[PDB]
RNA sequence: AAACUUUCAACAACGGAUCUCUUGGUUCUCGCAUCGAUGAAGAACGCAGCGAAAUGCGAUACGUAAUGUGAAUUGCAGAAUUCCGUGAAUCAUCGAAUCUUUGAACGCACAUUGCGCCCCUUGGUAUUCCAGGGGGCAUGCCUGUUUGAGCGUCAUUU
RNA sequence: UUGACCUCAAAUCAGGUAGGAGUACCCGCUGAACUUAAGCAUAUCAAUAAGCGGAGGAAAAGAAACCAACCGGGAUUGCCUU
RNA sequence: UUGGCGAGAGACCGAUAGCGAACAAGUACAGUGAUGGAAAGAUGAAAAGAACUUUGAAAAGAGAGUGAAAAAGUACGUGAA
RNA sequence: GCGGUUCUGACGUGCAAAUCGAUCGUCGAAUUUGGGUAUAGGGGCGAAAGACUAAUCGAACCAUCUAGUAGCUGGUUCCUG
RNA sequence: AUCUUGGUGGUAGUAGCAAAUAUUCAAAUGAGAACUUUGAAGACUGAAGUGGGGAAAGGUUCCACGUCAACAGCAGUUGGACGUGGGUUAGUCGAUCCUAAGAGAUGGGGAAGCUCCGUUUCAAAGGCCUGAUUUUAUGCAGGCCACCAUCGAAAGGGAAUCCGGUUAAGAUUCCGGAACCUGGAUAUGGAUUCUUCACGGUAACGUAACUGAAUGUGGAGACGUCGGCGCGAGCCCUGGGAG
RNA sequence: CACCUUUGCUGGCUCCGGUGCGCUUGUGACGGCCCGUGAAAAUCCACAGGAAGGAAUAGUUUUCAUGCCAGGUCGUACUGA
């Protein structure tokens, strides 16, 4: 009974969507994401899981602000405007 | 070996007391001036079964000395106490069944 | 699932919009190498896992 | 064709607000027409005009506020220079240049001299 | 029948319709459609005719 | 004898080796020092005349402003060809802005698009109710301001 | 009674500051076992991996409570040696 | 100084190699979850990507044509076993 | 309804990684069961079979240390002299 | 190397495609019909259903139009397929509110630290009422009480809606009619008062109303299970009559 | 009666009973059982109390009637084998 018949009883979710990382890893009863560790302040990561670090690091998303910083640094964090 | 049954009890998970239906902890009144120096009279309002416990409990109501209100205590009923009976608690209460001396 | 959360419904709406074959005119673009929609999903084949 | 921000910068607060509304009206009209027609690409020009006018409005309103805090210690964080968090926490030129009277005296008495070997 | 901002409640839709089309609203019913946009069913009062007003805004 | 089986060749299959290619990898060297409460990294949802992605972006949404270049963009449609110009472009540059919902994430919550309170303002007979618009309300710690508490305690005066 | 002082509070008080990310290298803490010893326990692997805290363009160290025993050297770091 | 940014190189690898990833790759897909994690490059100088005819319900065939070559037809260089 | 005795029946590259048929135990409580909730790996939970803990149990699963060690098994690619 | 990845054979047109009683005739459609549609017939589920709805779960599968390369282990003109669109309307149904087992900040105390404990504690832990003042919706006037965040049920607790009609596809949500609850505002009638805050009835209690702060006390919310008996409803059965 | 009419149009009836260890279900008053006596909170009401305010030519009262305004947000298709 442990196999096929028992797979019929699987219709309750142990995990739902995480607000922080978007994965289906928020454990409903522990109120804790198994992937990113929300709502701990720190993001969960381990040096034993390098491949997991690589899936989530800086550069895997949009950057949004951090992509422009090198350009800003190059021009000495200038302030005003270009003259004609 | 594995942790035996008698050691699992202290973690108190499935071994905690089943308290949903209990009336409250049975306890005498707090020992205050009236009880140290005189007596105070309460009424037995109810005599009631407590789940888990053999003995029935007695809901005794006393007036508050310092505020206009009533104060239900929960006593363990002594054999012979009845609803409506007055109970006397304190240094000067008389030697009758149900009184607190 | 009749009585569903908004968050779940919003994800389902996204999935509705993505469920389409490649627009044909993409194939005509210069240096195009996209042949077909390789991320097409179907309710009978693969579940969304929420 | 589209609006041009150099032309808008001549205009007043009220004129710009009025134009903004005329564009928002126009844009709605085209959104309706788009249902009937197959293709309607004029709508791009009027989206971008709206965005132009709002840019100019905001520029005017910000420069007004920059004038209101001219010279004052403390101004809105959004008008303070961005730089980086670490640069904004750094000692100012003044702070970093401070020396104690003891060291100022030594620095005058005994600067590094210019010299050459023959 | 309008598409309407997902942020819009029934109070704001009533007020917008009165303002944009100079018409009196009796009730607003709304739903969020399966594509994630919000549809509003706006019944006018008996003094106005929906077909006239729709012809003015110019979809027939 | 044929069929059949087997072997070899030619042509045809099957399959994707080989050869040639290479906007990718890898290693070494050189130079540089720049993330975030002024809201980062990361997430969600959106945005194009016609896109599902990748890429870009945030209701100003494959972008707005500024500067440079000097006529494209292109799959089609459309627009434009005063294009001898404050001016094309999925161009380069980038100092001004915009920057939904979030996230350290900060009114309280969150398997909820859940529930508050404060200030200004508009509408509904409105200080008190309901609604719209704008702006606010986290914690620890420092300096200071103000208002206080304690027979801890001094003087003075009952 | 009035005013100090000391100590301790409150405020959406005035102005600030910390947190999270990255983490190659750097400063600490904590801390294995596989393995080697032809077995194995001290030992080794290793004052390493994993875990935790904290920085910067470098960090740390640094102007002797130093080395020496010489005819004495003279902050720290790094290389070649030892 | 196996990270970030900007450069220059090699007796290095040449699509089963080299990073997992030359490509919409940390993607598709699996797993309740931590995690796990691919395959997949090459028509031609140019689409000139086969008008037209004919058989067929059609897919397609046969012609005709384009091209230096369809013994290059998108099931696309070569095309082994 | 819950269970699973016997046929040692069907099936045994299955309808199925435990099913099918008949026969059978129990059927108003130490009953059956949904949802919520608690207990987590030398740990849990056990009317006790070393049972059960996501087809995994006399110590789960995932990653890393780790290419762990092997006196043992298997393989180890051209020619002639 | 039971080597690694990829490809390909013989086996072989073979095992097989046999549970759940069952199909048949004609017409239509169409290149093509054992399998589509209509009609006719024959059967089955037999209300503890193969019927009508929902919860979990799925996520567009719903409905229409077009439509057959692949998929539906035969077929296919059909489809839960393929392409393109349409579609989910609420003061009253849910969520939202409440607390349950439980989960969990803060004050504090542990811990090198990630964090752990604990949930009202060895804390200076708040926020209402009323009049005003007519300066204004904050200080002022008074008073009043002080428990201890928060999360935790789409089956527990819980304010309030019904009928008829309507679509390709929605309906206790739309339309028509007819109601109701909560919050707010508010003035007309009625009632009450010169015995100021109603009268009647021996009484149980009656009535259209009929002042009432702090504070306190009660009630409802609010409860097992089985057994027979009574009563209601819907259904079943049955008489007469009108179709 | 209209007539491949928007799809009509007009008229009639839509009534009166019986029965029960019936079925299903609601409910009442009871009875049996326990070393088992079978949630909590929001929320709503009443009472005790007598604070306070209130008349005469005018005062009180919206727990009586009637009347006015508003009710946001998210779910809602379909399957349930
Ligand atoms: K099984
Ligand atoms: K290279
Ligand atoms: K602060
Ligand atoms: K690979
Ligand atoms: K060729
Ligand atoms: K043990
Ligand atoms: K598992
Ligand atoms: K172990
Ligand atoms: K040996
Ligand atoms: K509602
Ligand atoms: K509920
Ligand atoms: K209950
Ligand atoms: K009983
Ligand atoms: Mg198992
Ligand atoms: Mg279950
Ligand atoms: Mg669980
Ligand atoms: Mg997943
Ligand atoms: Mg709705
Ligand atoms: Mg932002
Ligand atoms: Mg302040
Ligand atoms: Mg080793
Ligand atoms: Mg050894
Ligand atoms: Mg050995
Ligand atoms: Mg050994
Ligand atoms: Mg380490
Ligand atoms: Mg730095
Ligand atoms: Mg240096
Ligand atoms: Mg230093
Ligand atoms: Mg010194
Ligand atoms: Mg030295
Ligand atoms: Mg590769
Ligand atoms: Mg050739
Ligand atoms: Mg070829
Ligand atoms: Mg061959
Ligand atoms: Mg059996
Ligand atoms: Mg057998
Ligand atoms: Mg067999
Ligand atoms: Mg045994
Ligand atoms: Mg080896
Ligand atoms: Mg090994
Ligand atoms: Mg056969
Ligand atoms: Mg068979
Ligand atoms: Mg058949
Ligand atoms: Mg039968
Ligand atoms: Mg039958
Ligand atoms: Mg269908
Ligand atoms: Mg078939
Ligand atoms: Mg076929
Ligand atoms: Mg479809
Ligand atoms: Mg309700
Ligand atoms: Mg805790
Ligand atoms: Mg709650
Ligand atoms: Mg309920
Ligand atoms: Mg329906
Ligand atoms: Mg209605
Ligand atoms: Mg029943
Ligand atoms: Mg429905
Ligand atoms: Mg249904
Ligand atoms: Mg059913
Ligand atoms: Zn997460």
């Amino acid at each position: 009974g442990k196999g096929t018949p028992s797979f019929g009883k699987r219709h309750n979710k142990s995990h739902t969507l995480c607000n922080r990382c978007g994965r289906r890893s928020f454990h409903v009863q522990k109120k804790t994401c198994s992937s990113c560790g929300y709502p701990a302040a720190k993001t969960r990561s381990y040096n034993w899981g390098a491949k997991a670090k690589r899936r989530h690091t800086t550069g895997t998303g949009r950057m949004r602000y951090l992509k422009h910083v090198s350009r800003r640094f190059k021009n000495g964090f200038q302030t005003g405007s270009a003259s004609k | 070996g594995r942790v035996i049954r008698n050691q699992r009890k202290g973690a108190g998970s499935i071994f905690t007391s089943h308290t949903r239906l209990r009336q409250g902890a049975a306890k005498l009144r707090t020992l205050d001036y009236a009880e140290r120096h005189g007596y105070i009279r309460g009424i037995v309002k109810q005599i009631v079964h407590d789940s888990g416990r053999g003995a029935p409990l007695a809901k005794v109501v006393f007036r508050d000395p310092y505020k206009y209100r009533l104060r239900e205590e929960i006593f363990i009923a002594n054999e012979g106490v009845h609803t409506g009976q007055f109970i006397y608690a304190g240094k000067k209460a008389s030697l009758n069944v149900g009184n607190v001396l | 699932a009749a009585q569903k959360s908004f968050r779940i419904k919003q994800k389902m709406a996204k999935a509705k919009k993505q469920n389409r074959p490649l627009p044909q005119w993409i194939r005509l673009r210069t240096n195009n190498t996209i042949r077909y929609n390789a991320k097409r999903r179907n309710w009978r084949r693969t579940k969304m896992n929420i | 064709a589209g609006v041009k921000a150099y032309e808008l910068r001549t205009k007043s607060k009220e004129q710009l607000a009025s134009q903004l509304v005329d564009l928002k009206k126009e844009l709605a009209e085209l959104k309706v027409q788009k249902l009937s027609r197959p293709s309607l690409p004029k709508i791009k020009t009027v989206r971008k005009s709206i965005a132009c006018v709002l840019t100019v409005i905001n520029e005017q309103q910000r420069e007004a506020v920059r004038q209101l805090y001219k010279g004052k210690k403390y101004q809105p964080k959004d008008l303070r220079a961005k730089k980086t968090r670490a640069l904004r926490r750094a000692l100012t030129k003044f702070e970093a240049s401070q020396v104690t009277e003891k060291q100022r005296k030594k620095q005058i008495a005994f600067p590094q001299r210019k010299y050459a070997i023959k | 029948v309008f598409q309407v901002s997902m942020k819009a409640n029934k109070y704001q839709i009533k007020k917008a319709v009165k303002e944009l089309y100079e018409v009196d609203v009796l009730k607003v019913n709304t739903l969020v459609r399966p594509n994630g946009t919000k549809k509003a069913y706006v019944r006018l009062t008996a003094d106005y005719d929906a077909l006239d007003i729709a012809n003015r805004i110019g979809y027939i």
